[PDB]
């Protein structure tokens, strides 16, 4: 949490539905605790072969 | 800039498992490809710039 | 008397009087508010959103279908909601003309009234309120210790022993540190510091 | 002697000598001038200090380390 | 060398004994002129020889409800001492 | 409570109503937004084509953006202005604008007019995605709204793109009030051990727990910062034909006096020049203290805490006694006089008849006498205030009890209290002034100055002019970069190490019409010429501004390594102005040409063109601003600001800085501390760290009354040398070992004890 | 530049002159006011390859109070310096008899030189000024207040007023940039007096250690 | 028409789907301030209502059902579903923004003695506690009895 700059916590624009942007906790952990939006998916992993 | 020996800009490369960084071109010969000109084309693919 | 209560739009509030039906602004039809929330909170904080909900709630209210409030739904200008509540008889923006309950007389200024979604947040008094006095005390360093009831009191930590230098007090920090928290007298040898 | 130290009493030997005088009159200590339905120990010795009769006289330790010892009745009121 | 200093003019470890003895001929003048006020410290008096042991207010005994008397920690140390030093 | 009932039978309520308004305006404000997507259009139109000129001392890129900030800022005033005017008398929000209780002019132009530009960084919402800045965009995207202006106002709502973006640019205010959280009680915990029991002891010296005196007399003044109020002066600004005209009770005009004072008074006015005497030594006084006051007080602000103050005690006066202005005087005009001095006797900080103590009375009070003499002087006490004898009576004796009783308690813990008073607005201060190169400020710079490291993010010198060359940017320029730091690197243009064997070789016939020159007198090419050796190009357009001179360049290169080097310039009208420079000769006459590659870095990196090699980087910016002009006491006798090119530089350097010519030496000075104590001394020092504080909390808009000021300025500088006040800094002290056992090494000073 | 030479140490001369009369040593107001030219007229167009010799810059003056002592500025023509040289200085002092003289070091010293000035602890008292010090006044510049100095009997009183131990006072170390222009030694308070808003003149005197 | 641009690839189903599943149950959340709606999501994290329908057999420390939740009068599209229409966390209220008698002042909300009284965020607050046995001791047993 306490890096002295707060380069994450900005949030970046490549964040346009993968995170909402709203949803921020305030105090020690903000920004580096985020919700995903709606409709996001993460994958679950496959083979390439 | 200090010393480094004359030769500067050197690219050098920390590995796994080594203790001091050790000099590129070594590292390809040691894997192989001990020719010099075998060395430059797998990194520089045009020779025109 | 106290339980935090906060609106959907980013204003949340503790209740600081509660007053009967009776002495309350009333609607002339007979429209007594259940909350009275202040003007000032919404300026300098902009939630313009809170008073178009309490706009379309009307509305939706008197036409009886749940008004949809989509973040973008571009059938909800602020002008287009207001023209609807003007069938009803409203004023085209919201304000309802009302009476002071005490008095009766009609408050000169239309407060604005409406319907506004409310969620009760769980923090609530009695859980917070801490009291002590000679309470249970810890008898291995004798200071103050906690036992039912939250009898573990607050503690003058060192900004607070400092601002009662500034003040110049020192009786009440020697009591606020001394007599409350550990008193004790022990007797000891003069010739030798040792106890006695 | 040569009082160097200023007249008028300190913001806070206001208080010590407020309180303590109160703490005599609580315990049952003879008081110094009228008191008419008043029972409260500081009112009563707010008042005294009002008409400048307390008895109590205070010592000024200077930085260095001789006291000296002015009375109430010298000190002006600063209130 | 951790909790023994050995002397090399021949190297030995430094008896507390001995190193106490030698306090005790210090003299008091050069004590002060080490520095050491002799009225309230000695280097003689610096060796240990007899434990203060504290009194049991600042080893308390926990006794759990009525579970048993859990004994202090601090007792501990002073227990196995008493132990070894008796034998 | 009355208020209350008031509002109860009226009341206040914020509504829609009030965050809607007039078509007209709602469709001004239109076209004022279509305008800025031209206007900016315009630009990057011209930019797109090239066209756009580079601006002094900035980037291509920056310009861009000084001109589009322009054009935007404006537009979200200008919206703002025709906003503000539509709402009545009974909007709301106008309302509590006006009271002040809530809201802001601001606020109010985000609800029914533009929400405006948003921000991350003070820029605009940077690229993230490759060359544009939210998926939508196409790339290289320079539109107004694209990059971040959000053009609807809070009342129509925000497109989906200007939302993400409107959610960006509050991230950072939520990431602030985290790092205001935990400043909060930083500093002042650390301060107050350093200023743990400085006391106002019973004598009135402010003095520490050794008894050491940290200040003499309380804040210098001896009063106690609560019943201080700002007064103006009077004196120090008025032009000399009137401090006469004012002040001076002529009598002369004998009809004036009629008008003005009673008759038996003038008649006697007119007859005792004793009496005419003191008027003449009074003003004659006063002319004296303008002048004192004008050293006192050098830039021109006529503002001051000085006590009891005089001007709403005339008027309270005035009340009282009924004072009618349309009516001759009572007063006799040298009741005043002498009445002054009568105060002046009985307000002592400090009461010893010894002289060590007649002097400090003296110096002490001098400020507020002064102002006492001016305000209640007879020929302004006759003429504007026209009191009368009884009325003076109660203001001389009103004057005295509150100075009297301004004094500061004995036994007040004014060293305490001081360092909680600074810590408040240290709080409040910006997390690191990037924005209002860049200045640091807030917690950050205010730790520089608790604990004194000596690095900075800026360390800066302010330069100023010493005089004729401020004038005139051409002489300024050129010390400008007299002093910056230049090498080969800033003005080269190419290198090269092409093998000649022989001069006449030439392998470059351009370079042969003068090797030819060298070659018609080759002096010690004889020993020999480099088989290999290095030819060095470099541009005019850097050289210009340096004005450097390759025969400069020469010397200096000849001057160093030695004869081992040896070059000839090219013809300076040559375009292609050229070093040819060669090893020894005799040298000739390790292998030379690896020597050379060695030789042209090192060259390159030091060759120390001109200037102190620290200071990187020199800015010259008139100040538009009285913060510095040079302001000076005209000949008529009046304060004037006179415009002179001040040079602000990074690093720091005053010994050689102020060495350098026609560098003012009295009024350059470091933003740095430990520069200060280096160079100028420990009492320096003291000065300056207060001009370091006053900065910080002017910022803010804050003030602090000096008092505390200097007490943390004093009490740091005070056992003569600096002393870092972090917790490490003080951790050093003279203490007992209970007060030494109050820092974790309570075990081991105990058992050293 | 040769000429900036001139330059430079005209000025460095000028400042010079101007601290023995502020110390107290006699100086004329005429020699004080030299301007550069007229310093290129007394010593010449440059030391390098001019009349100015690196020496002759040196002069002896004596406090405008007392003749007897005087105070012998040295410009080593030397830019580095040798103790033997300091020696010769030294010996000619030896002759001259007066304790004081101060030495403008163009640039470095040897490190023994130092102990050596220090080797003649108290004989002829002698100190060191980098040439780069003496350039600026720093008694001219803004931030410096106007440092006095105190007799031995000013200090007694002063004690006796406020009934202070001198270990009490504020502290001023004498390696300090203003101590040494003011010549001051361990044992002696140098008052500051400064204009301050609140007020408008503090007089803070400072002792040193 | 002057098309930004002609090749778009893809276009999204509904913006207001890059917003999470507490920031959903805000209407009109571009017209209120940013940092305003991140409050209510975290003051969301803290609204009573229903937890979960099977509250009578669940037995957790600390959870408080509310007697009379109500499905919003103004409702998100989106929030039937995150189920909100089966677990409400409020009930819409006669609000009327206005200064009273003053006790409303600094975000202080005045309240209907009459309306709290006919059941407006009447609530339980269920506190689960366990004791058990222990038979720690070889002869210790912590039986189950009344003392
Ligand atoms: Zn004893």
């Amino acid at each position: 949490r306490d890096g002295k700059l707060a380069k994450p916590r900005q949030l970046h624009n490549t964040l346009w539905g993968m995170v909402c942007p709203a949803e921020t906790p305030e105090g020690h952990a903000v920004g580096l605790v985020k919700n995903l939006a709606l409709m996001a998916y993460i994958s679950v992993g496959s083979q390439p072969s | 800039g200090a010393k480094k020996s004359a030769i500067g800009q050197r690219i050098v490369a920390t590995l796994p498992y080594i203790k001091q960084e050790v000099p590129i071109i070594i590292v390809f010969r040691a894997l192989g490809f001990v020719s010099d000109r075998d060395i430059l084309e797998h990194i520089i693919y045009d020779f025109e710039d | 008397i106290g339980d935090k209560f906060a609106s959907r739009h980013g204003q949340k509030g503790t209740c600081g009087i509660q007053y009967r039906q009776e002495d309350m602004p009333f609607t002339c039809e007979g429209i007594t508010p259940d909350i009275i929330i202040n003007p000032h909170a919404i300026p300098s904080r902009m939630t313009i959103g809170h008073l178009i909900e309490c706009l379309q709630g009307k509305v939706s209210a008197n036409k009886g279908e749940i008004g949809d409030a989509t973040p973008f739904n571009d059938a909800v200008n602020v002008q287009k909601i207001s023209n609807l509540l003007s069938d009803y008889g409203y004023h085209l923006r919201g304000n309802e003309v009302l009476y002071n309950g005490f008095t009766g007389r009609k408050i000169t200024s239309q407060i604005f009234i409406g319907p506004t979604y409310y969620q009760r947040l769980k923090h609530m008094v009695d859980d917070k309120i801490h009291s002590r006095a000679r309470g249970p005390i810890q008898i291995l360093n004798r200071q103050p210790m906690e036992g039912r009831s939250r009898d573990g009191g607050l503690r003058f930590g060192e900004m607070e022993r400092d601002c009662q230098i500034a003040h110049g007090a020192a009786q009440f920090l020697r009591e606020r540190l001394f007599e409350a928290s550990d008193p004790y007298q022990v007797h000891v040898c003069n010739l030798c510091g040792i106890m006695a | 002697q040569k009082r160097i130290t200023t007249p008028y009493m300190t913001k806070y030997e206001r208080a010590r000598v407020l309180g303590t005088r109160a703490l005599q009159i609580a315990m049952c200590a003879p008081v110094m001038v009228e008191l008419e339905g008043e029972t409260d120990p500081l009112l009563i010795a707010m008042k005294e200090l009002k008409a400048r009769k307390i008895p109590i006289i205070i010592r000024r330790y200077l930085p260095d380390g001789s006291y000296e010892d002015w009375g109430v009745d010298e000190l002006i009121i600063s209130d | 060398s951790g909790l023994e200093l050995y002397a090399e003019w021949k190297k030995i470890l430094l008896s507390p004994e001995r190193v106490h003895e030698i306090f005790k001929r210090i003299s008091d003048e050069e004590c002060f002129v080490l520095g050491m006020e002799p009225r309230y410290a000695r280097p003689e008096w610096m060796i240990v020889t007899v434990l203060p042991v504290p009194p049991l207010s600042v080893r308390p005994a926990v006794v759990m409800q009525g579970s048993a008397r859990n004994q202090d920690d601090l007792t501990h140390k002073l227990a196995d001492i008493v132990k070894i030093n008796n034998q | 409570t009355v208020i209350n009932n008031w509002l109860l039978i009226e009341g206040h309520t914020i509504g829609i109503g009030d965050s809607i308004a007039d078509s007209k305006t709602y469709q001004d404000i239109q076209n004022t937004i279509k305008k800025a997507k031209q206007d900016v259009i315009e630009v990057i139109e011209k930019a797109h084509n090239n066209e756009l000129e580079p601006t002094p001392g900035n980037t291509l890129r920056q310009t861009f953006e000084n001109q589009v900030n322009r054009i935007l800022n404006d537009a979200r005033d200008k919206t703002g202005s025709s906003a503000q005017k539509s709402l009545s008398e009974y909007n709301n929000f106008k309302s509590m604008v006006v009271s002040g209780a809530k809201g802001s002019k601001i606020n109010i132009s985000q609800v029914i007019a533009v929400v405006g530009q948003q921000n991350v960084e003070g820029k605009r919402i940077p690229f993230g995605f490759k060359h544009r800045t939210l998926p939508h965009f196409i790339k290289d995207d320079y539109g107004p709204e694209s990059r971040g202006f959000v053009e609807n106002s809070y009342l129509a709502g925000l497109t989906p793109t200007e939302f993400f973006f409107h959610a960006m640019g509050g991230r950072e205010g939520l990431i602030d009030t985290a790092v205001k959280t935990a400043e909060t009680g930083y500093i002042q915990r650390r301060l107050i051990k350093s200023m743990e029991s400085v006391m106002v002891k019973y004598d009135a010296t402010v003095r520490n727990s050794i008894n050491q005196v940290v200040q003499l007399r309380y804040g210098e003044d001896g009063l106690a910062g609560e019943s201080v109020e700002f007064q103006n002066l009077a004196t120090l600004k008025p032009s000399n034909k009137a401090f006469e005209k004012k002040f001076r009770f002529d009598y002369t005009n004998e009809r004036a006096l009629r008008r003005t004072l009673q008759e038996d008074l003038v008649k006697d006015v007119l007859s005792n020049a004793h009496i005419q005497n003191e008027l003449e030594r009074e003003f004659e006084r006063m002319r004296e203290d303008r002048e004192v006051l004008r050293v006192i007080f050098p830039t021109g602000d006529s503002k001051v805490v000085l006590p009891c103050n005089l001007l709403r005690m005339i008027w309270n006066a005035q009340k009282i006694f009924h004072i009618n202005p349309r009516l001759p005087s009572d007063l006799h005009p040298i009741k005043v006089v002498e009445g002054v001095k009568e105060l002046s006797k009985k307000l002592v900080i400090v009461n010893g008849d010894d002289p060590l103590s007649r002097q400090a009375q003296e110096n002490a009070t001098l400020l507020f006498n002064i102002h006492l003499r001016s305000t209640l002087c007879s020929r302004r006490m006759a003429e504007e205030f026209r009191l009368s004898g009884e009325a003076f009576d109660w203001l001389l004796g009103e004057i005295e009890s509150k100075f009297n009783q301004a004094i500061a308690h004995p036994g007040e813990m004014v060293g305490a209290l001081a360092a909680q008073s600074l810590g408040e607005p240290a709080t409040q201060m910006t997390l690191n002034t990037f924005h209002y190169k860049n200045v640091t400020l807030g917690v950050p710079r205010l730790k520089e100055l608790i604990n004194i490291s000596k690095k900075p993010k800026t360390p800066s010198l302010t330069v100023f002019l010493l005089g004729q060359s401020a004038r005139d940017a051409e002489r300024a320029k050129d010390i400008l970069c007299r002093l910056e730091h230049t090498t080969l690197r800033k003005v080269t243009a190419n290198t090269a190490i092409y093998y000649d064997p022989n001069p006449q070789s030439t392998v470059v016939a351009e370079d042969q019409e003068w090797v030819n020159v060298y070659y018609e007198m080759p002096d010690f090419d004889v020993a020999r010429i480099s088989p290999w050796l290095l030819r060095v190009e470099l541009d005019r357009k850097h050289m210009t501004d340096r004005k450097l001179t390759m025969e400069q360049i020469a010397e200096k290169i000849n001057a160093g390594f030695g004869d081992d080097l040896n070059c000839i310039f090219n013809d300076d009208n040559a375009e292609k102005l050229v070093l040819r420079i060669r090893i020894m000769n005799s040298d000739e006459n390790m292998d030379d040409d690896v020597f050379l590659r060695c030789i042209e870095s090192n060259m390159l990196t030091d060759m120390t063109l001109q200037g102190i090699e620290q200071i990187s980087k020199v800015y010259m910016h008139l100040p538009q601003t009285d913060n510095k002009k040079k302001i000076i006491i005209t000949e008529d006798g009046e304060f004037k600001a006179l415009q002179e090119w001040i040079l602000e530089t990074d690093g720091v350097s005053l010994m050689r800085v102020l060495s350098e010519k026609d560098v003012d030496p009295v009024r350059t000075t470091s933003n740095d501390i430990v520069e200060i104590f280096t160079v100028l001394g420990i009492e320096a020092v003291r000065k300056a760290l207060e001009r370091e504080l006053y900065h910080v909390i002017s910022f803010d808009g804050s003030y602090v009354n000096y008092r505390h000021l200097a007490l943390l300025c004093d009490t740091m500088t005070c056992r003569g040398h600096l002393m870092a006040i972090t917790r490490h800094g003080v951790n050093r002290q003279d203490t007992g070992p209970l007060m030494k056992c109050s820092f974790e090494e309570t075990v081991d000073v105990l058992m050293e004890a | 530049d040769d000429e900036e030479e001139t330059y430079r140490l005209w000025k460095i001369r000028k400042t010079i002159m101007q601290l023995c009369h502020d110390r107290g040593y006699l100086v004329t107001q005429d020699e004080l006011d030299q301007t550069l030219e007229e310093f290129k007229a007394q010593f010449g167009d440059k030391p390098s390859e001019g009349r100015p010799r690196r020496t002759d810059l040196t002069v002896l003056v004596a406090h405008n109070d007392d003749p007897t002592d005087q105070m012998f500025v040295f410009f080593p023509e030397e830019p580095k310096v040798g103790i033997k040289t300091i020696k010769v200085y030294c010996q000619r002092m030896q002759e001259e008899n007066i304790t004081r003289a101060l030495i403008v070091v163009q640039q470095g010293m040897t490190p023994s030189a130092k102990q050596s000035l220090v080797d003649m602890a108290p004989k002829y008292i002698l100190e060191q000024f980098l040439q780069q010090e003496l350039l600026i006044n720093i008694t001219e510049h803004e931030l410096v207040p106007e440092h006095v100095v105190m007799t031995k009997e000013e200090v007694t009183e002063l004690l006796a007023r406020y009934k202070l131990r001198e270990n009490q006072l504020p502290r001023i170390q004498a390696g300090d940039p203003v101590a040494r222009y003011f010549g001051i030694k361990r044992g002696q308070v140098v008052k500051i007096i400064r204009p301050s808003e609140t007020a408008g003149r503090y007089i803070t005197y400072r002792l040193v250690q | 028409e002057v098309a930004y641009c002609s090749t778009y690839t893809h276009c999204e189903i509904h913006p207001s789907m890059i917003l999470g599943v507490c920031a959903s149950i805000i209407p009109f959340p571009d017209h209120n301030q940013s940092p305003r709606n991140t409050y209510q999501s975290a003051m969301g994290k803290q609204a009573m209502g229903v937890y979960i329908t099977n509250f009578h057999v669940r037995m957790d420390t600390l959870a408080h059902v509310l007697y009379y939740p109500q499905k919003p009068l103004v409702t998100t599209r989106s929030m039937e579903y995150l189920r909100f229409r089966e677990l409400p966390a409020g009930i819409n209220s006669i609000v009327a923004i206005a200064s009273y008698t003053g006790y409303n002042q600094e975000d202080s909300v005045i309240m209907n003695r009459s309306a709290v009284d006919r059941g407006f965020f009447r609530s339980v607050f269920y506190r689960s506690y366990k004791e058990q046995e222990s038979k720690k001791g070889f002869d210790q047993e912590e039986v189950f009895e009344k003392p």
